């Protein structure tokens, strides 16, 4: 599982940070301290942490990930990381 | 378990008794011509205003139909709604606007209105009423998104307290693509107008 | 004798007890978070809706002023009014339009509105309310004529029973020249419009 | 004798002093940044609201013109008017509608408006204001008839006391044929509408 | 410390005195029939227009309720508001529209209105009034966002100075998501319309 | 004799010269880019505004047609009209409403409008304009009755002097059965509304 | 240097003479009863219409106040504006809407209107007037952004030429964040509506 | 005898030929792509606009029903109507309002509309159309009274000639009690409004 | 080459002859009183409706003015427009809304309207009309962008065929920044509303 | 702490530039000359500087940071830098 | 001065292209043929050129710059270049 | 001419793809099979092809170009390629 996608809404200096979908690495999610939830309105589960994205990026560095690309879609900020 | 017609018969006398007590406690004469049948009329009326307690969303929420051929926004606007605020037992009235984008399931247009009736005819809080309507639609259809807007006048804010006539309370719940997609939300908001 | 603040204190507990009882008789849990203070809030609310009983027209009807120099029609339209129908104890709300042609006595504009409040703030019947307002003005001023129109929405007709939303009840009292003179009545009716 | 520009200069300091006193008596700090020039701005403003006292109807009432060839109804409607009620020194604002049927004398359209400014710009009572306007036109033209209607919102009834927002006071004076002839009055009342 | 009823009693005479002085300084006769009780009526009125000083947001800002179950936009629109411009001591009136997206805390609908009353009933500047209402809601709820829009007519701009009738002043405060999210702001802006 | 195209050519230079003079007398530079062709554009425009002088009612008032088979009320409402007040040479604009009850002669609808153009397109006074239109129709048809109402805004009352925006001047001429019969006048007045 | 009262006295006769010349060149008789005082009234009127030339933005643009505590949008809409197009010397009238987002400096609400009066009361072109108002606000406040919209009716397009009644010209200037931020521009455009 | 489908077939070619000729005489190229089928479309359209000639009132005027039990006013308002003025062959469109008071015979509601269609779909004059409608109803029902009002926009007055946009022609026929009784006419005129 | 006054004289007879032919082919009597002058009136009218053919955009498109100092949106809305559909030769009428953002060249407001007249007064198709107006402005100014919206009623869709009254056709052309920038397009669309 | 996120609103040729959240490296924030504040409406603190982003990018270069990705989200411009 | 930020609005196949703020390298600005201006409404100066961004990118190549990232913010296109 | 900018609107799985401005390499434009046009409303010429962007990207690979960055601006997708 080399590719990872994480995101945050509206403002970046504060969480929550979405870090995974239903088929995400359970161990990696646990390492990040992420909880699984299904927000009302969404027809899918998500893993999230209350940490700002910066903190989550540093944690992913430790697990050997690198930011390949970052983009904004709407008011949501998204990061594409690769296991390098 | 939901309230029943039997429950209403057994409790009617106590209600009537309570209202009769209220009349005396206010300084009125329950014997007075135009107040004689009031205790029963007031009781019966209050039972009608809260008839939603004798219904369960399950019934209505089971008449969903499979249909993945109608990818379009469905809106039922200007649904008259009358409810009682649980805080003062005074009614708040206005309209409800529902909209949704289906995935694979659809709901009959009248059924949407019934959802509004089951929850609005209870002692309520506008925010709760809004969410309950939206949640019901969500759980019955698993739609791409749903929107519910309620615009009402709370009599306890016009007839008393802050006494702001003209004042209105609008509550809005946007779920799924109605929340994520700006094009979607703006469309619903426009199509429910004037 | 009119109701008093003392009366309200002594009766507040009984009212609260009655409302607490009503909650149970409806099927609700008076212990539930948002229903705890309800018995008191409903009671206090109901006392405010009927605060007209603690006032007497005598006070206000004694501030008439001599003036036979202003032979013109005086109108105070769109006076907001909130009342409770004595039949179901559900509120009916709308506006009151007052007009008169003085002879030798006039009444302060705000005083006209106070007349509306003293009578509307009681358990009522729209026809009685209309007449009381008109009779008050008549006995206080001995005017050449007086007109009183009331347009209101009865919640007990919208939220239940015949359930006619949009439906409005209008009551009109034309006295003296307002009744006799077609020019006079037509003028009043036009000046109170839109 | 009318008020003068000199009078306003001599009295400006006392006014300023009085308003400054009011600020302290209300609990404010007259030294506070946005309140420094207030005593003068309030005084100046009040003198402007009452500038009608420094004018006399005589001047305007002498520019009447002979003309018995224009037998038609002349109306000047929607004249903005701002006045101060003499009872609370709070303003009441609205519109004035004037109409008349000439005999042998006419009055310039702008002059009708100036009559409204001379009397409205004083401490007033709506009934008196209406009558004075009507009486001026009458004495200046000896018309077949004249009508004057005033629609205004009294801030002292919206912002306080009976606190009836939406509420409006209409005063109407019908003289001569405007009072006698039903066709005349109905026409005026229609032509001043919407 | 907030103003008190005792403060109003002690200061009433000085106010009355100052207004009586103003009457004379304007050219009027304080003895004149309809001006006798004016000094007290004006002072009493002025105290009422500034009764917000005798209240502190602390009281109202302490009735917040924990609730993270109602993720929806709450709006209370068309709140009538009457205030006094601190610059000329002339009133400015209009409406206030409030909206917010809660996080974990909610505020009673009537409480939002009380916040408006506390700040609007003081000598003010529209921009400051807007901010204070917004700041209050923020500090009381720590919401995801909040929006406050005020639309009012400044009498000092209509009755004098630039004399622009029809002219209105709108002030808008958008905080949090209301400022960041275009979907959010556009929604609030639509829901508070017509 | 009416004005002619030759008269306009001969006088164009003098007009242009007068306007050029006015520009300098106002403080402007007639040489400035966007003011170069102004003297001519202003002159040509002022000639167009007064083109009514080069026409005579005689022409139009000679196309009446015999017809005593159409006993019904004929109305042409909302005829746009633009004129210049002779007092300040500022334009007053609004609408003209015409109605008549024929006896034996009728007039083409477009011809009624042309009557308005011939008289409105001159230096005028609203009252005269109204009468001239009415008299033309009267003399051309000898009708049972005729009504002419003119509603207009006088720029010299909005842009200056009394400066009353919103203000409007209405003039009404009722002749024959339009004056005598209340049923007739009321009908015309209703049919020309909104 | 700006025009002066002295300049107006010296030039009044020349204006009067030019207008008197215009009357003759049009075919009228300057001696005619209602045209006698016209040359002076027209001249005086034209001077009033261009009284903006005797004022300089400098005066008003120096009453800016430091304030970085009010981060909110300030709008003053529906400012009545009357101007004269420099091309035909016919007036164009309508409304001006101003909005800005301050940085560290604010401007008194009435001052915004005065900026409109200084530039609108001159011979103008709508695009220039818009820009001048916007530039004045920009230079006086260095705001985060500013918006100015003018909606007017050009009499020279209604009363002549293309003769398009109903036709209106709208000019819009968006500077700073009002141009960059879609959220900002949309908000101003909504808040200035109806 | 009325026009027939056979007549339409025989004449269609000539109509098409004439319109084809018109295209050339206007400077257009009848061969041009979008003008090829025009001669036939225009002819067919013109035959439809005049289909009233192929119907006779007789048919419809023979379906009157005996009924003297319904003494009440019958009104069919806002009947869309499209006609062609016989003078310029340009259409005039608007609405027809019909009302009557029966004696012993009544007419089906849809039949009233058919009467409008038979007469409006011809080359017409608004006054004639009005009378024909009225006369048909009169002769078919011998009513106590009847009223017919037509409001329409004549394109030949908007698109050309006097070129008065906004302008409307209203024709009104009052027969029997609709003419004699003021109560009756006023009622009809009110009930057909807005 | 454009049509000429000479062409109209030579072709007027042929048109009149065709219309006379049409009258007979419809079943009417061209000798009938009110139909005698119709062939000439119909012809003259049709020539006026198509007078755009005798003009060339070149003329108007050459009066552009250099100006890179007015970076603001210029809109001319509610331009009345009357045209003839080329398919049925029945008119379609409504309004045109134009807006543009200049680069270095501007166009006189009245010139924009003249562009609309040159193209609308021809046999047309709404989409072509829209484009031609837009292209004209583009080619004359090389603007940053331009927007053209046309709202009209097609008589051939109301009076016949699908016969949909109330039905309107809207065509919109957005070029340059009006198409690319969402902020720009939304602004134009708002400013051209109500 | 390898990852860094900075941003600027509306226009880039002028500040302020947001350079950190509550848990940002105090020393790095100080080196940049950033102040800590809590704007009304935000339920979090931020570090900012009055310098335009370009100036802040050059300063971060000196402290060994490299721009990995830049994106726009709404009217806000964001930069993702890595300690390389 | 390693980092550079340039931008263009609405459409890319045409200028102007913004190439600098007040504190930009005067020499580099001159090399690009950029002028300094302060557009009405903006409370800051900018350096711009009438060249489309492509032409400006090639010019910056010659002065040793490389595009690190490109993004869209609103209707504005932005390029982050580094002196490499 | 190392830098190249190409774009496509609304949906990417279909053309047209804009591949150049007035001063674009005529030979490269020809190699791509692009035509030059001036769409009504635009005050500039453009080079375009009916191919979807993917096809155009592969063709540019052959001529030695590499995608450096890709971004969205409005509903338009843009690619920044460099001659590598
Ligand atoms: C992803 C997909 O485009 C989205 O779920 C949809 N949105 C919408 C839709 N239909 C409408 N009318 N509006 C939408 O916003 N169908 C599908
Ligand atoms: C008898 C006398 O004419 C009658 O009482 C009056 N009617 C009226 C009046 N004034 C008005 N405005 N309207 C009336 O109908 N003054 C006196
Ligand atoms: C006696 C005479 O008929 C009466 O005074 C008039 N009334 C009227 C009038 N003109 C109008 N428009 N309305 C009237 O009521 N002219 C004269
Ligand atoms: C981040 C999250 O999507 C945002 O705080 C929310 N916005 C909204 C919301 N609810 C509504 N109705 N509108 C919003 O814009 N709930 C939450
Ligand atoms: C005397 C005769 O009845 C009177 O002149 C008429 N009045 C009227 C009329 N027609 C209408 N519509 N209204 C009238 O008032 N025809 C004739
Ligand atoms: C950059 C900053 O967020 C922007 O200048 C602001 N915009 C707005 C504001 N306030 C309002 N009401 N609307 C805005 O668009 N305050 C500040
Ligand atoms: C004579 C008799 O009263 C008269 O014909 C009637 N008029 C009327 C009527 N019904 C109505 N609604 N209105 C009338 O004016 N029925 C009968
Ligand atoms: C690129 C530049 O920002 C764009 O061409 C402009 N847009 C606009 C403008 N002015 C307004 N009012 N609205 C715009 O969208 N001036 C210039
Ligand atoms: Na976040
Ligand atoms: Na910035
Ligand atoms: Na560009
Ligand atoms: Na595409
Ligand atoms: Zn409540
Ligand atoms: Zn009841
Ligand atoms: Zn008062
Ligand atoms: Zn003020
Ligand atoms: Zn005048
Ligand atoms: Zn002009
Ligand atoms: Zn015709
Ligand atoms: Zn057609």
């Amino acid at each position: 599982m080399p590719y990872l996608l994480i995101s945050t809404q509206i403002r970046m200096e504060v969480g929550p940070t979405m870090v995974g979908d239903e088929h995400s690495d359970p161990e990696l999610m646990q390492q990040l301290g992420a909880s699984k939830r299904r927000v009302l309105g969404n027809n899918f589960y998500e893993y999230y942490v209350n940490d700002p994205p910066r903190i989550v990026l540093d944690k992913l560095e430790c697990r050997g990930f690198r930011v390949l690309s970052m983009t904004g879609v709407g008011q949501t900020l998204v990061w594409c990381l690769h296991k390098e | 378990r939901p309230r029943s017609e039997e429950d209403n018969e057994l409790n009617l006398p106590n209600l009537a008794a309570a209202y009769s007590s209220i009349l005396r406690s206010l300084g009125e004469d329950p014997q007075r011509q135009g107040l004689l049948k009031t205790p029963w009329r007031a009781a019966t009326a209050m039972q009608f205003f809260t008839k939603g307690y004798q219904e369960t969303i399950s019934d209505v929420l089971n008449d969903a139909i499979f249909d993945e051929d109608h990818d379009e926004m469905v809106i039922v606007k200007d649904i008259d709604m009358f409810s009682m605020c649980e805080h003062h037992l005074v009614p708040f009235v206005g309209r409800v606007h529902i909209g949704y984008l289906p995935n694979k399931q659809v709901l009959g247009l009248s059924k949407l209105a019934r959802i509004v009736e089951i929850y609005s005819r209870r002692l309520q809080v506008q925010e709760r009423l809004t969410k309950q309507i939206a949640v019901a639609i969500t759980e019955a259809l698993q739609p791409a998104g749903v929107g519910v807007v309620i615009e009402a006048t709370h009599m306890c804010m016009v007839m008393r307290g802050v006494q702001k006539m003209n004042s209105k309370t609008v509550t809005s719940t946007m779920l799924g693509v109605f929340r994520e997609d700006p094009k979607t939300r703006e469309e619903f908001l426009t199509l429910i107008r004037s």
